């Protein structure tokens, strides 16, 4: 109702987050980066093949439950 | 086999007698569904106090987390409430400061949901 499930994947590591529609995605990208022992700015985060700024929230991107956020390496 | 599936289904549906029968027959008390939710997770989510108690008494992992990093304490603090269930979880060793992947404690969930009593009991 106030929360949404998202999956962040890089092709080999998949993480499910249950986060508020109003929470910024900076924490989600940060958690995904930390679990790989990297910083968030080293990774490209894409929704619908479009990059995501950290300040944006799932409500700001019209996202739905079970939506996928792809993760790649900067300068891939 | 399928005893864990029946136990999860009964925890969802609120059958205490079926839960006890399945545990006596050897159902996995820590069996998880596709989202990683234990029967304790579902029971705390749906406000099933007796099922929560009997699972904790059968050795259910109170600190077990789903795929979102949410413990049964997280799910009980969220949405509905039922302060009795969070109290029983805490008395059975629920990690009050348990954080999900992005660091949401059950206290943060209670504060966001404005459940007052759960927030003060979480202390």
């Amino acid at each position: 109702e106030t929360h949404i499930n998202l999956k962040v994947s890089d092709g080999s590591s998949e993480i499910f987050f249950k986060i508020k529609k109003t929470t910024p995605l900076r924490r989600l990208m940060e958690a995904f980066a930390k679990r790989q022992g990297k910083e968030m700015d080293s990774l490209r985060f894409l929704y619908d093949g479009i990059r995501i700024q950290a300040d944006q929230t799932p409500e700001d991107l019209d996202m739905e439950d079970n939506d996928i956020i792809e993760a790649h390496r900067e300068q891939i | 086999s399928d005893l864990g599936k029946k136990l999860l289904e009964a925890a969802r549906a609120g059958q205490d007698d079926e839960v006890r029968i399945l545990m006596a027959n050897g159902a996995d008390v820590n069996a998880q569904d596709t989202q990683g939710r234990t029967p304790l997770h579902l029971a705390a989510q749906r406000g099933h106090l007796e099922i929560v108690e009997v699972l904790l008494k059968a050795g259910a992992d109170v600190n077990a987390h789903d795929q979102y990093g949410w413990t049964p304490l997280h799910l009980a603090a969220h949405a509905n409430g039922h302060l009795e269930i969070v109290e029983v979880l805490l008395k059975h060793g629920a990690d009050v400061n348990a954080q999900d992947w992005i660091g949401v404690t059950p206290f943060d969930l209670a504060v966001d949901d404005g459940n007052e009593d759960i927030a003060e009991v979480l202390q």
